């Protein structure tokens, strides 16, 4: 069971993105686009650093996006986290 | 003259490289025959002798001839390996060091870790002029010169790589032009490059497969002195047959885990020895004679290794060896101790090892 | 940050890549600092956000114990994590990691012998074999065997590798002796 | 021929009981569990024999006194004087014994080679008994697992894609019940036959 | 076999809807649409 759980963790991370949940094949249609997405577009460390920076920043100095994310984080609403969509999916027409 | 000798030597090298594997098979065959003959030794009765008593009577000279043949075949195996596999190893090392030198700059930008034995030894191949002799890209010295010339000093990088700009430009211009006849021994003696050969010999010596062949060789040589050293050559069937390699890979796949399981078992046995040495000491009398007070667990070392040996080997546990607790004050405590020993040391840890093997094969 | 924003929203504009080539060095310096994420925007469109990342935060992120905790969190969320509570568990992990990160930073502010022995053994056991060619006894061998014999030539050919094997044996013995001296 | 021989000697009728394996398919499955890895099992036995031979070599070289097997003290009964006898003693009793060869041969207490004999016995028990028998058992277990996983794979393949054309079940199932409609009328194995 | 059967049950329920049989990805294209579908659109208790 322990070994199969480790295999399942590995398979899940290499098959789908952790944040949005889109399959690796759609990103890999562009060469190397899957790990490009998981390392720049949707990065766990990047989200953690953003939370740290938003907490440490002053209130009135917040930009519109920062203040809006701050309000959702205060109200514990996680709709700002992408789910089932990404920048490339939104701009398939213009980017390609 | 020299052309004839080099051609005949090259023919010999090619023949050995062609027949490397066949005599590797033949060495195992001779190792089987020698051990089959060895299986018939008989001891005779200060001085003690092992004699070969057989109905045939003739397989003693046959055994001596087979030993000599095994050694000759084994030496030819080293010749075949050194003419077949060594160039590939040198080529792989040369390409690895060339790419580390050109891209990572492991000897210019950074430095080796001083723990990497191969890097510490490959420091020399850069100074060797025949850098990638086997690796066909003879061109990496000038590639690196172009890449890192501007910063690290043209002359310093040139001296690190062993090349010389003044001689390069003078050769581009007119230079000293005089060929030499091949029949001169001085030509060969000057042509030999001791630096590159030293580096290559170091790499070959560090190579593992050639070390295995050398071990096989020393064992054959020792088997000449004492015939029983020919039995150690039977450890070669594992690499002789790929399927035995698979069976052994089943257990060696989890070698670290297996060793740590043994360490855990030893620690648990040590704890049980501590408990027994503290409380249950009378029960460890092992003298079949009632008069003699033979105590296994008086000494802590003796008690521990008694638990290591007989308690572990016994199917039921230490209780089947030590005295029963009937009619004693500590009856229940000794009983729980024995039951726990049987449940943990015997039932569980051995099952852990067995499951390791099974799931590795899976 | 402005140049990167322009680059990621103006992908095709060649003048923009010319400016990027002009300003590569600044971008190379600020590559670790710049961080990017995608959020579900207020205008119902995915938006890319750029912000400043402290190198201290990067270091206490790349410390090994934080990496092990992150791996354990990943294992737990993959195995028994619900789709609703996955994003929430991630936020709780982020908060705990940030606190432990800040505490670590706050508390934070303000073999070679064996390798050398083996290398030296290599050197003085290979120079022993180099010393035949150095001492040129093969030349007098050639003088006394000027009459080319295949018998002698095959014997010398075997003797070369035989001497190589003896040098290896001496090397192994020297390595064992040096290691024993090191340990004792 | 076995029935005919059983007429002469009635006990040859017992060899006919080896026919239940092919009489019942489930016993055929149980025997297929072990016969699935027959080559591997045989080579494991060969490896075990080689290891026992090496231990016999070591014992015949050094640990020979301990192999006295005569219950009578007077009679000098030696198991390991002859190399063949020592080897097959190791083959038989050391292998069969749960603890190993040490439970059969004399204890090393108060001897010069005590520690060496002890490591020899511990290694014999760890390798010959604990490991190789476990290798055989794991062979059997994982062969049975292979059989079950193959059955699961067959079931999954047939219920996920059509056998003939090879299109996935989802495309047909877009129409209700279209997948088994396709596999039972459109593309039927019996119909092609 | 028992454990693998439990895993198969879990995987089947989290990958496809029990009633209609459509994959979870199509519903999950809309955020949280899969469990939205399985809890409001197609609910076993609701059918009962
Ligand atoms: N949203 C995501 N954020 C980060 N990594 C993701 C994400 N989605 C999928 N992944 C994958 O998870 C893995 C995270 O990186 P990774 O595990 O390689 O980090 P590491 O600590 O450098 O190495 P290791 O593999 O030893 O853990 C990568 O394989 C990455 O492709
Ligand atoms: N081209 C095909 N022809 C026939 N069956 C197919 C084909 N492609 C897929 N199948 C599937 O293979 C199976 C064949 O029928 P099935 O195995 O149920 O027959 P049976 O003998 O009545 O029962 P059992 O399931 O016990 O074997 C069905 O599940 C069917 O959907
Ligand atoms: N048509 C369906 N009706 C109900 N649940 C469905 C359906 N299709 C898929 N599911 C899934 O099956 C599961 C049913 O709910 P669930 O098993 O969580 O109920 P529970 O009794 O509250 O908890 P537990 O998970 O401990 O059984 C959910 O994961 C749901 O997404
Ligand atoms: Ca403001
Ligand atoms: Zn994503
Ligand atoms: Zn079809
Ligand atoms: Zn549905």
């Amino acid at each position: 069971e322990l070994r199969d759980q480790q295999e399942q963790v590995k398979e899940d991370m290499e098959t789908k993105c952790f944040i949005c949940g889109i399959g690796n094949d759609y990103f890999d249609t562009v060469p190397h686009g899957f790990e490009t997405h998981t390392l720049q577009e949707h990065n766990l460390a990047n989200y953690l650093f953003f939370l740290m920076y938003l907490i440490n920043k002053d209130e009135t100095e917040h930009t519109g996006q920062e203040s809006y994310v701050w309000k959702m984080y205060q109200e514990r609403c996680w709709e700002f986290f992408p789910a089932g969509d990404c920048f490339r999916k939104q701009y398939e027409d213009q980017l390609n | 003259f020299w052309k004839k000798i080099i051609a005949y030597q090259q023919k010999l090298l090619n023949y050995f490289a062609r027949n490397f594997y066949n005599m590797r098979m033949l060495a195992l065959f001779v190792a089987f025959a020698i051990n089959f003959i060895l299986l018939f030794y008989k001891v005779s009765t200060i001085a003690v002798h092992y004699v070969l008593e057989e109905s045939s009577g003739y397989m003693e000279p046959t055994l001596r001839i087979l030993a000599i043949l095994h050694t000759v075949i084994s030496f030819f195996c080293i010749i075949g390996y050194y003419c077949l596999k060594v160039p590939l190893v040198i080529f792989k090392r040369e390409k690895e060091v060339a790419r580390k030198l050109e891209f990572d700059g492991l000897y210019i930008t950074e430095q080796p870790s001083e723990d990497d034995i191969k890097g510490q030894w490959d420091r020399l191949v850069i100074n060797t002029q025949s850098f990638p002799n086997n690796y066909w890209d003879k061109f990496v010295k000038r590639k690196v010169m172009d890449k890192y010339g501007e910063f690290y000093g043209r002359d310093r990088i040139s001296e690190l790589l062993g090349m010389d700009k003044a001689a390069l430009d003078f050769s581009d211009a007119r230079e000293k032009k005089k060929p030499k006849k091949d029949s001169s021994l001085s030509a060969v003696l000057n042509s030999i490059d001791v630096k590159y050969q030293m580096w290559k010999l170091g790499v070959v010596f560090t190579d593992n497969s050639f070390l295995y062949l050398a071990w096989y060789m020393t064992m054959s040589v020792l088997g000449h002195y004492n015939n029983f050293f020919f039995a150690a050559h039977l450890l070669d069937i594992a690499m002789g047959f790929k399927t035995l390699r698979t069976i052994l890979s089943s257990v060696t796949h989890n070698g670290k885990q297996l060793v740590l399981t043994v360490g855990l078992l030893a620690v648990v046995v040590y704890l049980y020895t501590v408990v027994a040495f503290n409380f249950f000491r009378k029960f460890y009398n092992k003298s079949e004679d009632g008069d003699t007070p033979d105590m296994k667990c008086d000494d802590m070392l003796t008690c521990y290794m008694f638990h290591m040996y007989v308690g572990v080997r016994a199917g039921g546990g230490i209780g089947d060896e030590i005295e029963d607790p009937a009619g004693d004050e500590y009856e229940i405590y000794r009983i729980i101790f024995d039951i726990t020993f049987f449940f943990f040391v015997i039932v569980i840890l051995l099952a852990i090892i067995q499951g390791l093997i099974i799931d590795a094969f899976g | 940050v402005l140049l990167t924003n322009l680059s990621e929203h103006m992908p095709n504009d060649t003048r923009l890549q010319t400016f990027l080539e002009l300003a590569e060095s600044v971008l190379n310096y600020f590559q670790p600092f710049l961080g990017r994420i995608e959020i579900m925007g207020s205008a119902k469109r995915i938006e890319r956000v750029y912000f400043e990342i402290s190198e201290s935060s990067r270091t206490q992120w790349e410390k090994p114990q934080v990496k092990e905790s992150k791996r354990q969190f990943i294992f737990d969320v993959v195995n028994e994590g619900g789709e609703k509570e996955k994003m929430e568990l991630f936020v709780n992990f982020c908060e705990d990691t940030i606190f432990e990160m800040q505490l670590a930073a706050q508390i934070s502010e303000s073999s070679i012998l064996t390798v050398r022995s083996a290398l030296f053994a290599l050197r003085y056991n290979i120079l022993t074999l180099m010393r035949m060619l150095s001492l040129k006894s093969l030349k007098k061998q050639m003088k006394k065997v000027k009459k080319m014999t295949v018998k002698d030539m095959v014997t010398a050919f075997f003797s070369s590798y035989w001497s190589i094997f003896m040098t290896l044996l001496h090397f192994v013995a020297s390595v064992f002796r040096g290691f024993f001296r090191i340990i004792c | 021929t076995m029935s005919v021989l059983g007429h002469y000697n009635n006990f040859f009728f017992a060899a006919h009981l080896l026919d239940i394996a092919m009489g019942f398919k489930t016993l055929r499955t149980i025997l297929s569990s072990v016969t699935h890895n027959g080559k591997q099992l045989v080579l494991t036995v060969g490896l075990l024999a080689v290891v026992v031979y090496l231990y016999t070599v070591v014992a015949f070289n050094f640990f020979r006194k301990f192999y006295n097997k005569s219950e009578d003290g007077d009679t000098p009964d030696m198991k390991c004087d002859d190399m063949l006898t020592c080897y097959m003693f190791h083959m038989y009793v050391g292998v069969r014994a749960g603890g190993g060869i040490g439970d059969e041969i004399e204890d090393p207490a108060g001897d010069e080679y005590e520690i060496y004999r002890i490591i020899f016995d511990i290694t014999f028990f760890f390798f010959v008994i604990v490991i190789l028998l476990a290798i055989i058992q794991g062979l059997i277990i994982d062969a049975f697992g292979e059989l079950r996983d193959q059955q699961e794979q067959v079931k999954e393949d047939m219920e996920t894609k059509c056998f003939i054309c090879g299109i996935g079940n989802d495309y047909f199932d877009t129409v209700p019940h279209g997948f088994e409609t396709h596999t039972l009328q459109e593309h039927n194995l019996a119909n092609y036959l």
